[PDB]
């Protein structure tokens, strides 16, 4: 294998949601899973996280899940399921909060989490080399290209720039914090 | 709409 349970369940969850979106249409699934877009939805607490389970395009779910499978899968195997859980919770929540602050609540997608994993794995490898986690030269070039693609919006639709900044920030900061230990 |  390769995929621990956290890596696996997120992939399954993104695929199931994506199917639901093809059947029902994107906005019907946004109605249930999006960041609260009405004051009356503020207590539906799953919404602060489930915006990360929705994808609007085949190419973005494929690349997000590929990066999640690789980096998420590495974090879980070398550092544990719980570490991947907390990275994911924190990046999904802070990236969603930053995204809706700048541009409102109609956003979705795992990249916020993917950007946190990229920054986490890269920085942790650079500072704490022999905890077993690092991003190889080649892959970080391709991560850097992916990041530049989103910043200059070389993609189909509008990019969630605040999600994307906040997620990377979360990842670098947690890697820094985890690097102080030894 | 924004993608993430
Ligand atoms: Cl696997
Ligand atoms: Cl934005
Ligand atoms: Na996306
Ligand atoms: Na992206």
């Amino acid at each position: 294998e390769r995929a621990g349970p956290v890596t696996w369940v997120m992939m399954i969850a993104c695929v199931v949601v994506f199917i639901a979106m093809q059947i029902l249409g994107d906005q019907e699934v946004m109605l249930w899973l999006a960041w609260p877009f009405d004051p009356t939805l503020k207590f539906e607490f799953w919404r602060y996280f489930t915006h990360a389970l929705m994808h609007f395009s085949l190419m973005h779910i494929l690349f997000n899940l590929l990066w999640w499978w690789y980096l998420g899968g590495a974090v879980e195997k070398r550092l544990g399921s719980g570490k991947l859980i907390v990275i994911t919770l924190i990046s999904a929540l802070l990236s969603g909060y930053v995204q809706q602050k700048f541009s409102g609540p109609w956003f979705g997608g795992l990249s916020g989490v993917v950007y946190a994993l990229m920054g986490y794995v890269w920085l942790r490898g650079e500072r704490d080399p022999q905890s077993g986690i690092y991003l190889q030269r080649g892959l970080i070039i391709f991560a850097l290209i992916w990041i530049v693609a989103g910043w200059f919006d070389l993609f189909g639709m509008s990019m969630a720039n605040g999600a994307h900044i906040a997620g990377l920030a979360v990842g670098l900061a947690m890697a820094f914090v985890d690097s102080l230990n030894a | 709409q924004y993608s993430a």
